[PDB]
């Protein structure tokens, strides 16, 4: 079953489907959080966008907040610090969320324009659809999971 | 608006790009000064020795490999403060979110002049056969981006 | 005006005044005369409590009495009733092995969260402090951070193709305590100064 | 019956019955750790590490830094650079406000006036991407002055805005002077006493909001606001409508300290030419040997300034700022301590809010205006 | 003047007979250096023929028996140089209107410079 | 001691005190080119001048301060206008004929020239400052040219100084390199191409600018980018301080960190630019056979496998034998798990006949303060650094006083172009050996035949006229040293004699061992037991290797375990079990030296694979032998060595040992000691660490051998080409085979395969 065309051509119409009942539930912390309440301003939920430096002392938080989510999820990462460690590397700061959550997407900024985060879940977006791949042609599984 | 091109200030400090002169010889010297002024550690620089019969820039002295950390990088214009030659200058681009952490590191090829996109722009319009749409548009490009085409209707 | 009061006493009971010719100026304190001569600090005028800093001295080139040391900074607010702006910073070095420091708590209620951040991040203990909790460093972290001889705690950042860089073997920046990448350091790289 | 309520901020309220008996506060967790992390950069390195803790009124963090180091090495800032770096310290000040002003109205619900403070903040921020090619982390304040000169089309944009705000901070007022429901909300809430405010150090501009008259530009003046046109605002009883009403009238006079300074802008250079301090003019690296061992030199391992300890204290939306820098005669600093404002500023929540409501304790912190990457930084 | 156009259009032609000879004589040519003035030069223009301000004419071992040099954009008293290392003999070709290359008073022809070159490789040249 | 005065900080020191060294004593500093610890100082750069004042009566010009002496009561002035005006000048006079290389100049932020100007020249006259005063053409010569295949030479960034030129005449005493013209057009040229000595890599850390450049590293990165790693160089017994640079795991270049008790600031080519083949070439997993043939195998079945070829074997019959440069923990574990599982023969690859631990140890200290030099063997090939310390003993130079900031920069002791002793040494060697130029009292004899000269040195025979004028000269010497290597040491014939020559005058020893790490494991007991089974001879049945034995060892054996670094082709067809092992760059413990000090390893970044130091190897195949090992890891191993009661790091360790296992000695061939280790010809190192054969012209064109031909050659420890050469020094039907391994000093048959 798994592998036929009926049902893959339902999961793909499923994906397709919530590939547009995207529910983004931001999750600002720093300069980041700011920057993203500038493109919430100019338009139960998946997709956890964290936007800004995660703490070690705020780590175990976003752990839950990310754990006590509905299933097929999402990670959007915000800028630097999220991303990386950022500028920020020493002992108070996690040096990449992935080290806690499943990254989905990554947006490179400091903190990333308004208009760049937009492109960021068009992303994501296109992922769930599964209609994406790395730099090394493999096709990319829609969530991370 | 991902309909209608944002437009962005002529000094903006997007995408890295590294620049030519007229004659075709790369303005990197791979010295390296970029990365050592990096607050946050985003550049790593291997230099190698010209050939004289086929030349990458004017020194004796060229850029082998050349990477900077996309996602380290705090985009601070620092690196194309410390360059004596304007090789390394900031662009425009910041459309270039993507999925896989090493996919974000950029290279020398990724940067130079010629090219028009960013990493994920480039790769998905190469899977789908359809030119580079860049989503922004600016009054003219900075004396810095000497050669950098791109959609300056203003 | 307020300052010249405390000045005056400074120098008449040997009490060392340190002077920049930048606008800043210190008093030091020996250990016991401290708590009481600061109690007598506020009742003299001195309003408010900027801050308080913490300095770890372990790696300065220069030796100093003892390895910690505390600074505080009191005011008579310009915007009150008999405000002069008298401003100006007391030390306290405090022995490596005794981390012990009474509190300014009785006195000023500033020294309430800056207390507990140079207990956090020094190991400084403040003898009678509501409660001496971490503050900004999270729970169960061991140690403190903000002294010398705790690491940075970098990472490598990475690159393509097995290419690293370590932050601690990168940095062309000198440290004070550092001779160099040549044999020795003088000249205007020991200490520069211009002559506005 | 303990509840925990928990910006980023967490706080402890206890609290048998309505009232509220005591609010234990919890930070820490933008705890990014730059006091440290700045032991090991350069001079000119950190620059970019100011900017990121108060984001908000971010340029007086560069400012207040630059400050303390120029007095340092003693180097000269420029005329030029001076009224750039009081023209942009203010427009900054304005976006802060901008936006404790914003949050404010939404409070009150009142939604067209909102919807236009964020357009305000909006042009103030694309000036800044004029000039500094950023929103924000500006790197453009520099040890000697400033990193270049402004671009042509920066004076005109700055005209337009700094046309049409003089009425507009006044608009604002208004609401909330012709206080409808505002009155009923923040008349009573939140008591600073004139004299326990100055024992806590709540120097926040929300001090003079309690009838102290203490704004740094005036008590120590420092990058010649000893010669502006300067009206320090104060409100009456220490509540959270003279707080709101306080930043508004703040709005004002630094619109002024803007067109002021913006009249004294004659060309010229822009940092201290001192090649000690200042990397060598960008042209002659193709000609002077001396210039190029300067600027290789300059830009790997930094300037050294003198052992010694210095501190200048700087006023922001959030109150007294300031670094004290320790210097050891190297290319980095040997200690970094940043006054917080917003970090004193807190101490001054448990009793700002004791026995008061609890829903109105939201508006009761949002009047103490804090940034928590101030607080925890 | 405008000279030092035509002295730098004729430090291309000085190199055009380095190449030639060293072909020729089957003798390694080596570019020495380029101008500093081009590498640093950035947004700045640059007009200039070549970007190659010292040249070599050397042997098997890669000493040279002779080089040559123009001086930059920039610095003052322009001359071209010519010096046999280790032989203690240098010149100084300036650039007359209308005569051209000058030593002095005796024009700087391709002949005089190969005779130049050739009295340089056999008398200096290790291998 | 004197009384002077620097600015305001008066200070004591040493009459003959260079003013450089008392103003940097005091804690100051001046701008300083030419001077060079360990050199002759000369005013030349004329950068280092203070104002003197002497009675104060200021002196009317500026003292060059370097080779200046310092008076009783004398004042110094480093910081007057007077001075800094005069400083920032002669910083300008510098930098005037410059190129303008600095981002593109491999001599990046480590480059005295850059440093200094930038800390006392630009000075401040009291708007727009000046840059640059000088507004004419630059000199212009030759650029970036190689000397050698290890160093490449920028003219026009030489500063004049004298460093490098004086240095060849000074230390190693090889004049090949010097000034050419003279006025503004002098510069630094050769003749002598190869750039001939064996110390020629001094220079390149010297050279205060990118003049004189490591070629080995060219373009790899910039200085401040590299990681520095401080360890020993286990190459040879005397075991110099040095840095090891890497960057992502690579190894860039090697550099001299400065150790003034043994080597002080030198060091030697082949510990400098054998480097090529650590990073090169590497077995990254550990090997097993299946089917005829070695394949990938995890650490797990690797030590299943080990088990196995293990289980059928009776603990009397095994084999420990560790390489040279085996730390000395790797040692006294292999001497317990040979002691518990009780077996005769356990050994290490360079292993003396005659123990190095026979002799009381000689520190290079001893050797400046020495009287007499009895030398047999050559330094200059078995212990490099001896050259160096002989060339400043044969000078009558002795340790300087330490200041403040330790050695001085400015030693007035050493003066330029010195008189050399010849009346102070005699050398011994199969051929003309190259100190035997500063040895009066020199002859050349036939290999091991030194247990003859010995013998005439005691007083019970007739040696030739240079051994008795010898024997004589030791005779009235008061306190003199003996130095000895590879006959001597390999033969218990002479050994036994030369420690009694040296027992009955009171004097200390320099055994010249040809392993490195030789004077420490036979301090662990790593020395093979009644049985006799030595690292050549193929004794065992089952045994542990650390390294490439000769094939005579191995043949036969009924389990192998070779713990290399590198795969050879003589373990991929004779070996069982082969494991990835560290070099001594990636290791990490201590060593202990010919003068019996006791040194340091520190672990460099490297690529190391799945590779797992001997200490780790030997726990492992102790437990598939029985009895589990009492050493894990290095922290818990420092207290087995600290309980044998081993000084700590550069402390000396008294160990005395009368022994001696003999052996005899089948002389066709001589394995010449050589400086250049076999397993350094990779790269740039690759013609320079070839073999090579040496024979009289006669008998050379007699066994069909042109004085330029590539010649196969086989040994017991292997078969080798090898460039052959016409020597009238040796030693008339005997052939002379570059020995570029530990065994070295070695007779030995073989012959010319065509
Ligand atoms: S990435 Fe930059 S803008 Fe975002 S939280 Fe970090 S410092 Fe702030
Ligand atoms: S913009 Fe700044 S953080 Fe980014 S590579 Fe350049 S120097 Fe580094
Ligand atoms: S971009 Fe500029 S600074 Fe960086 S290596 Fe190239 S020439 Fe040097
Ligand atoms: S030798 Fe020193 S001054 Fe000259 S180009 Fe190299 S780094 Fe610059
Ligand atoms: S090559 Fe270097 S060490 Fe030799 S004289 Fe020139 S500057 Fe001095
Ligand atoms: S003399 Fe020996 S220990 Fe010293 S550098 Fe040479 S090989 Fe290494
Ligand atoms: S003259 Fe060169 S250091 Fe004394």
């Amino acid at each position: 079953e798994r592998e036929g065309i009926l049902f893959t051509t339902l999961e793909k119409l499923v994906a397709w489907g919530r590939s547009n009942s995207l529910w983004p539930a931001t999750f600002g912390l720093a300069c980041c959080a700011i920057e993203m309440m500038a493109s919430t301003d100019a338009r139960q939920a998946d997709v956890m966008i964290v936007a800004g430096r995660l703490s070690k002392k705020m780590a175990p938080v976003m752990r839950r907040v990310w754990e006590q989510m509905p299933d097929p999820k999402w990670v959007i990462s915000m800028g630097a610090c999220a991303s990386s460690g950022g500028m920020f590397n020493n002992y108070a700061i996690v040096q990449n969320v992935d080290s806690v959550v499943p990254v989905d997407v990554y947006v490179p900024g400091c903190p990333p324009r308004p208009e760049a985060l937009i492109y960021a879940v068009m992303q994501l977006q296109k992922k769930v659809r599964g209609q994406a791949y790395n730099e090394r042609g493999e096709r990319l599984p829609p969530v991370a999971a | 608006y991902p309909d209608a091109p944002v437009a962005l200030k002529p000094r903006f400090h997007g995408r890295h790009v590294l620049t030519r002169h007229p004659n075709g010889l790369e303005k990197c010297i791979g010295c390296s000064l970029c990365a050592a002024a990096c607050p946050a550690y985003a550049i790593y620089v291997e230099p190698a020795e010209n050939d004289p019969e086929n030349p990458v820039s004017a020194g004796e002295r060229y850029a082998k490999v050349y990477e900077i950390n996309m996602l380290r990088c705090i985009f601070c214009g620092l690196c194309e403060e410390a360059c004596p030659t304007g090789a390394i200058v900031l662009g425009y681009d910041f459309e270039m979110a993507d999925y896989e952490y090493s996919d974000l590191v950029y290279g020398k090829e990724d940067m130079l002049v010629d090219v028009v996109g960013t990493k994920p722009q480039r790769r998905e319009a190469k899977r789908t056969g359809k030119p580079v749409k860049v989503g922004y548009v600016v009054p003219y490009v900075r004396p810095e981006l000497e050669g950098f085409k791109a959609p300056t209707e203003g | 005006m307020r300052l010249e009061r405390v000045l005056e006493e400074a120098r008449a009971k040997g009490y060392p005044i340190e002077d920049n010719g930048l606008g800043n100026l210190w008093v030091v304190l020996p250990r016991e005369r401290f708590k009481e001569e600061m109690a007598h600090y506020k009742a003299m005028g001195f309003n408010f409590l900027a801050d308080i800093v913490g300095l770890d001295y372990l790696t300065y080139p220069d030796p100093r009495p003892e390895r910690f040391a505390v600074v505080y900074e009191l005011v008579s607010l310009p915007g009150w009733k008999d405000g002069d702006g008298s401003r100006f910073f007391v030390r306290v070095y405090v022995p490596e092995e005794d981390p012990r420091l009474p509190t300014v708590t009785d006195l000023w209620g500033s020294a309430n969260f800056l207390e507990r951040e140079v207990y956090d991040l020094f190991g400084i203990v403040f003898e009678g402090h509501p409660d001496l909790r971490k503050i900004l460093t999270p729970e169960d972290l061991e140690g403190h951070p903000l002294r010398k001889d705790y690491p940075l705690g970098e990472t490598p950042t990475l690159f393509r193709e097995g290419r690293y860089i370590i932050p601690a073997e990168f940095r062309a920046a000198l440290t004070g305590k550092d001779p160099g990448l040549t044999f020795y350091k003088g000249g205007s790289r020991k200490g520069y100064r211009s002559l506005w | 019956m303990t509840l925990n309520v928990g910006g980023v901020l967490r706080l402890m309220v206890t609290l048998s019955g309505e009232e509220v008996l005591e609010v234990v506060p919890h930070i820490g967790y933008l705890h990014t750790g730059f006091e440290k992390t700045m032991e090991h950069r350069t001079y000119l390195q950190n620059i970019t590490y100011t900017p990121r803790m108060d984001y908000l009124h971010s340029f007086a963090h560069d400012l207040a830094y630059a400050l303390a180091v120029e007095k340092l090495l003693g180097a000269v800032v420029p005329p030029r650079a001076e009224t750039i770096r009081v023209i942009l310290n203010e427009l900054s000040r304005l976006a802060s406000h901008l936006v404790f002003l914003g949050t404010g109205l939404l409070d009150l619900g009142a939604l067209t006036p909102f919807f236009y403070a964020f357009r305000e903040r909006e042009t103030i921020l694309d000036l800044f991407e004029w000039v500094t090619g950023q929103r924000f982390h500006h790197n453009y304040i520099r040890i000697g002055g400033v990193k270049e000169d402004l671009p042509e089309e920066f004076v005109p944009e700055l005209k337009k805005l700094l046309e049409v705000l003089p009425h507009r901070i006044d608009e604002y007022e208004a609401l909330f002077a012709e206080s409808p429901i505002f009155y009923e909300r923040a008349r009573g809430v939140g008591v600073i006493p004139p004299e326990v405010a100055i024992d806590l150090g709540l120097t926040g501009g929300s001090l003079r909001a309690s009838g102290v008259n203490y704004d740094v530009r005036k008590a120590y003046p420092y990058s010649g606001y000893e010669t502006y046109t300067f009206d320090v605002p104060l409100g009456e009883r220490g509540d959270v409508f003279d707080r709101m009403l306080v930043r508004i009238r703040e709005m004002r006079e630094s619109v002024k300290i803007i067109k002021q300074a913006l009249e004294r802008l004659e060309p010229g250079p822009v940092r201290d030419p001192n090649p000690q301090i200042t990397p060598p003019p960008r042209h002659l690296l193709e000609t002077s040997m001396e210039a190029v061992i300067y600027h290789f030199k300059h830009y790997t391992e930094g300037f050294h300034p003198p052992k010694g300890e210095v501190y200048v204290p700087t006023e922001s939306a959030r109150g007294e700022l300031g670094y004290y820098i320790v210097s050891d005669g190297g290319s980095m600093p040997y200690r970094v301590k940043v006054r917080a404002p917003s970090f004193v500023n807190l101490q001054s929540l448990p009793y700002a809010c004791k026995g008061e409501q609890v829903p109105d304790m939201v508006a009761i912190i949002a009047s103490l205006d804090p940034v928590m990457g101030d607080v925890d930084r | 003047a405008s000279s030092e156009r035509e002295l730098y259009e004729a430090w291309v032609e000085l190199l055009s007979w380095m190449r030639e000879y060293a072909q020729a004589k089957g003798v390694r040519f080596e570019k020495e250096a380029d101008f500093p003035d081009f590498i640093y030069r950035m947004e700045r223009p640059y007009d200039l023929p070549t970007t190659i301000m010292t040249a070599s004419l050397s042997d098997g071992l890669g000493e040279p028996f002779l080089l040559a040099d123009v001086s930059p954009r920039h610095a003052k008293l322009k001359r071209i140089g010519l010096r046999l290392p280790r032989a203690h003999i240098h010149l100084h070709a300036h650039y007359e209107p209308g005569k051209g290359l000058v030593t002095g008073k005796i024009p700087l022809t391709k002949e005089r410079f190969f005779a130049l070159a050739d009295r340089a490789r056999e008398a200096l040249a290790f291998a | 001691m004197v009384r002077v005065k620097v600015n305001d900080r008066i200070v004591e020191v040493p009459p003959g005190t260079s003013v450089m060294d008392a103003v940097f004593h005091a804690g100051y500093d001046v701008p300083l080119f030419c001077s060079e610890k360990h050199l002759s100082p000369i005013g030349a750069c004329r950068m280092c001048l203070v104002r003197i004042g002497l009675p104060i009566q200021w002196q009317p010009k500026l003292a060059a301060s370097c080779v200046t002496a310092v008076a009783d009561g004398m004042v110094v002035d480093t910081l007057s206008d007077v001075v800094r005006e005069a400083q920032a000048g002669m910083v300008e006079f510098t930098l005037l004929n410059h190129p303008l290389d600095c981002p593109t100049c491999d001599k990046g932020g480590a480059c005295e020239l850059q440093d200094r100007t930038v800390e006392y020249g630009l000075y401040e006259k009291y708007e727009l400052p000046v840059y640059t005063r000088f507004e004419f053409t630059r000199r212009h010569v030759d650029k970036h040219h190689p000397l050698s295949p290890f160093v490449i030479l920028d003219r026009e960034r030489c500063i004049h100084c004298k460093r490098c030129v004086r240095y060849f005449e000074e230390v190693p005493g090889d004049e090949v390199l010097d000034f050419i013209e003279r006025g503004v057009h002098t510069f630094i040229g050769t003749m002598d191409f190869g750039l001939p000595s064996g110390f020629s890599g001094n220079i390149t850390d010297i050279c205060p600018v990118g003049a004189l450049l490591d070629l080995t590293a060219r373009f790899r990165a910039r200085n401040w980018e590299m990681e520095e790693t401080p360890t020993t160089c286990a190459l040879c017994p005397v075991g110099c301080g040095i840095t090891a640079d890497t960057r992502s795991g690579e190894l860039l270049r090697i550099r001299a960190r400065e150790v003034p008790e043994v080597n002080e600031i030198w060091i030697c080519d082949a510990g400098r630019f054998g480097h090529e083949w650590a990073d090169q070439n590497r077995l990254k997993t550990p090997l097993v056979r299946k089917e005829g043939r070695l394949v990938e195998a995890t650490w797990e079945e690797a030590f299943l496998a080990l088990k196995e070829g293990l289980k059928e074997a009776r603990g009397e019959e095994v084999g420990l034998y560790l390489a040279h440069d085996a730390t000395l923990e790797e040692g006294l574990l292999a001497s317990e798990l040979a002691k518990a599982l009780k077996t005769p023969h356990l050994d290490f690859q360079g292993r003396t006949a005659a123990p190095a631990s026979l002799f009381p140890p000689a520190s290079l200290e001893d050797l400046l303060q020495a009287d007499f030099a009895l030398v047999l063997g050559d330094p200059t090939e078995e212990a490099p650094i001896l050259h160096l310390r002989l060339s400043e003993f044969v000078r009558d130079l002795k340790p300087p006083h330490r200041y403040n900031h330790g050695t001085p920069f400015a030693d007035l002791q050493i003066k330029e172009r010195m008189p050399r002793r010849t009346d102070k040494m005699a050398l011994f060697a199969p051929y003309r050996a190259p100190l035997m130029k500063w040895a009066a009292i020199h002859e050349v004899h036939r290999p091991g035949e030194e247990r003859e000269i010995l013998l005439a040195l005691l007083g019970d025979k007739e040696g030739s006229e240079m051994v008795a004028k010898a024997k004589e000269a030791w005779e009235k010497a008061k306190n003199p040293v003996l130095i000895l290597g590879a006959g001597v040491l390999q033969d218990t014939v002479a050994a036994e004699r030369a420690r009694l020559l040296a027992e009955r005058k009171g004097a200390k020893v320099l055994a010249m061992t040809p392993a490195a790490n030789a004077r420490g494991l036979e301090a662990m007991g790593v020395l093979p037991g009644a049985k006799g089974a030595s690292w050549d001879e193929p004794g065992a049945l089952y045994a542990y290797y650390g390294f490439v034995p000769p094939e005579e060892a191995l043949k036969g054996k009924r389990f192998v375990v070779m713990h290399l670094s590198h795969l050879h082709p003589l373990a991929e067809r004779y070996a069982h079990v082969v494991l990835p092992a560290p070099t001594f760059y990636e290791k990490r413990g201590h060593l202990v030296n010919l003068e019996g000090r006791v040194l340091p390893l520190s672990p460099a970044p490297i690529e190391n694979g799945e590779a797992e130091g001997a200490l780790q190897v030997l726990a492992l195949l102790a437990e598939a032998l029985g009895v589990r090992p009492p050493f894990r890891l290095h922290l818990e191993a420092q207290k087995a060595l600290k309980a044998r009661k081993v000084p700590e790091a550069m402390g000396r360790l008294s160990f005395r040992l009368k022994e001696l296992r003999p052996k005899e000695r089948k002389g066709a061939f001589y394995l010449r000691p050589t400086m250049w280790k076999a397993h350094q010809a990779v790269g740039k190192a690759q013609e320079a660490a070839r073999a090579e054969l040496w024979a009289h012209p006669e008998t050379a064109r007699a066994e069909a051998l042109p004085e330029g031909a590539q010649v196969a050659v086989e040994t017991p420890f292997g078969r080798v080409e090898a460039r052959v050469v016409h020597r009238e020094d040796v030693p008339k039907g005997h052939l002379y085979l570059s020995a570029l391994g530990p065994a070295a000093g070695l007779r030995v048959e073989g012959r010319v395969l065509v």
